[PDB]
């Protein structure tokens, strides 16, 4: 009856003898 | 009476499915030559080619928004006969609706024409014909020929007017018994127009109205007389007398038997003395007020 | 340019502007193109705007809109190759990619997809969030 | 600012009833909570038993009683209303 | 207070009430009864 | 197929109500037209009172008869069928 709807990048590099003694 | 007894809940929201899955560690470790042995259990692969892609996926880009904007460019279009479609058929309808309402009072004209049951269609057809004689009478002015004889003339124009005349004097006098039936029937209807009274009226105007009635059974009309004739005997007046006589007279003829066509006249009679007779103080309390 | 062509640019036409002024203008231009049923990218489109639109009259007269349409459509394009290219675009091989980093990729790369278009597309597809929209459903969906 | 496509219902009583949706509206948060709330308030105000649907998006289609039967639209939501 | 156009009452014209203690006003048509169809602002 | 969230009927009445509910759902394409059509078809089934509501947005609390009351979805609408 009803219708409705709705952060930086970093580099690191190890050098050549920087962290070996020859020695 | 009555008290609740129970009721249920359910509401319908949206679902929908999900996915989670724990972070994964792994670790590689090297090792020396013979310091540690590793497993092997790793598949060689081909070098591969690696490209750049961003021109590829710019031409791709501007290949969708050009289909968007032909996709929108359609949706324009729609809207555009949406509203042409619309508008076409608002027309449509107007024309329809004014061509029927141009037709229904063309309709409406002729039936008074024909007809002239309202005094205005009466008057309306009475200006025509005065219309109508006097172009004929400017067409005979403007013939001007044979001015001894233009009386003649004048003469058959004023024959055919007064033939038109009397036609629509028929007319009129149909129309008039017409209206006369119908305020007739409007008055019965009035006085029965809830109270004891109202009540009453009601009753004798059902009984008036089968009195006047076509195409009645003869064992029916019978019956509505002898009932009519105990509502008269109820009464039971000098006219009320009167009329049971004739009611009376009119049972004995149908029973000794003959054409209801050969007292049709006197069962007029009949139902106009009850209705003068209705229409009475005695009879209706109600008749006070007409 | 033949009968059946010149009464589709009319529909286009009125489309674009109904007022009966003859003529269209560069701003409507486009989309009575996109109404034809063509998909030209925004630089093509103005390349084809500017290309009427410098004669003074504000717009294209019949005659020279009729003849610059016919010219247009004279090219073909396919919307099957865009579907597969789209496809084979998407980052995955199934091609379920993240919605807005696709969008972000379209607006960066190429012809800048507009903001409104893009959401627009976007509500009308209904992506899922739960899984990224397979490229064919996808390209489906919106066409 | 308001809106009633369809209502059954005296003019008293839809007042009342466009107060009491304000008034849940308000006082309430979950959209049947809000219905119950006011079905209750019908309920003890006009006559129990009646009953009440809230939604988004539902086409309606029933056979409610005479002047028992009411419908509007508020916020962000659409309230349709009948008695059983 | 009820202001507006009536026909022997329960008119689809245009009438507003004035709901003084809620402060409001609710303005529409009182299509063959009470109210059908209206509009309630906060005046 | 279809899955009812809840269900207060017979199997062979909520079977029915499934029927239903696709063959209008087959025929009408309209949340308004189905719920009609599903409406005028469960109260021709089962029994006069009947009360079918289409959507996919409504949740509502109302309190409804025993053995008379299911709420199933199908497809991607929402489907409650009761009886008024």
């Amino acid at each position: 009856d009803t219708s409705t709807q709705t952060g930086t990048d970093a580099i690191t590099q190890i050098e050549n003898g920087d962290l070996f003694d020859f020695d | 009476e009555a008290d609740r007894k129970l009721s249920r809940e359910t509401q319908t929201v949206k679902i929908k499915q999900h996915s989670q899955q724990t972070v994964r560690e792994q670790a590689t470790q090297m090792a020396r030559p013979g310091v540690l042995l590793d497993n092997d259990y790793d598949k060689e692969v081909t070098p591969g080619r690696y490209q750049e892609r961003d021109e590829i996926v710019l031409r791709s880009t501007l290949r969708i928004q050009r289909w968007v904007r032909g996709w929108l460019g359609r949706k324009r279009a729609a809207y555009l006969r949406g509203k042409k479609m619309e508008r076409e058929a608002f027309l449509r309808d107007q024309e329809a609706r004014a061509q029927s309402e141009a037709e229904e009072h063309r309709r409406r004209e002729i039936q008074r024409r024909m007809h002239p049951r309202t005094a205005a269609d009466f008057e309306v057809l009475y200006n025509e014909l005065e219309a109508w004689r006097l172009q004929e009478t400017r067409k005979i002015k403007e013939a001007g020929l044979a001015k001894e004889q233009e009386q003649q003339v004048l003469q058959q124009l004023l024959h055919k007017e007064t033939k038109l005349l009397q036609t629509i004097d028929r007319l009129k006098i149909n129309a008039n018994q017409e209206n006369k039936e119908a305020r007739i029937q409007h008055t019965l209807n009035e006085m029965s127009k809830h109270t004891p009274f109202t009540t009453r009226a009601k009753e004798l105007q059902q009984l008036y109205n089968g009195l006047n009635l076509p195409l009645l059974t003869v064992d029916e009309r019978l019956d509505v007389l002898l009932h009519v004739k105990w509502t008269v005997k109820e009464f039971d007046c000098d006219l009320t007398r009167e009329l049971v006589d004739l009611i009376d007279r009119e049972a004995d003829l149908l029973n000794r038997g003959r054409n209801p066509k050969m007292l049709e006249g006197l069962r007029k009679r009949i139902s106009s003395l009850f209705l003068n007779f209705i229409e009475t103080p005695e009879f209706n309390p109600e008749a006070v007020r007409f | 340019l033949t009968e059946e062509q010149i009464a589709e640019f009319k529909e286009a036409f009125a489309l674009f502007d109904k007022d009966g002024d003859g003529t269209i203008t560069t701003k409507e231009l486009g989309t009575v193109m996109r109404s034809l049923g063509q998909n030209p990218t925004e630089a093509e489109l103005q390349d084809m705007i500017s290309e009427v639109d410098a004669d003074g009259n504000g717009t294209i007269d019949f005659p020279e809109f009729l003849m610059l349409m016919a010219r247009k459509m004279k090219e073909t394009d396919h919307e099957d190759e865009l579907r597969e290219a789209f496809k084979v675009f998407d980052k995955d091989g199934n091609g379920f990619i993240s919605a807005a980093e696709l969008r972000h990729v379209m607006t960066n790369l190429g012809e800048k997809l507009s903001e409104e278009e893009v959401d627009e597309m976007i509500r009308e597809a209904d992506v899922d969030g739960d899984g990224q929209v397979n490229y064919e459903e996808f390209v489906r969906m919106m066409t | 600012k308001a809106v009633i496509k369809n209502a059954d219902m005296s003019e008293e009583m839809q007042a009342d009833a466009v107060d009491c949706a304000t008034q849940a509206l308000e006082k309430y948060n979950i959209e049947k909570d809000i219905a119950a709330y006011i079905k209750k308030e019908f309920d003890r105000k006009h006559n129990p038993t009646w009953h009440c649907i809230v939604g988004r998006n539902f086409g309606s289609y029933v056979t409610h009683e005479t002047k028992h039967f009411i419908y509007f639209y508020l916020g962000q939501v659409a309230i349709l209303l009948f008695k059983s | 207070v009820y202001e507006g156009l009536w026909a022997a009452d329960k008119k689809n014209g245009t009438g507003t009430y004035f709901y003084m203690s809620k402060g409001k006003r609710f303005d529409g048509v009182w299509a063959d009864g009470a109210i059908k169809c209206g509009t309630y602002s906060e005046i």
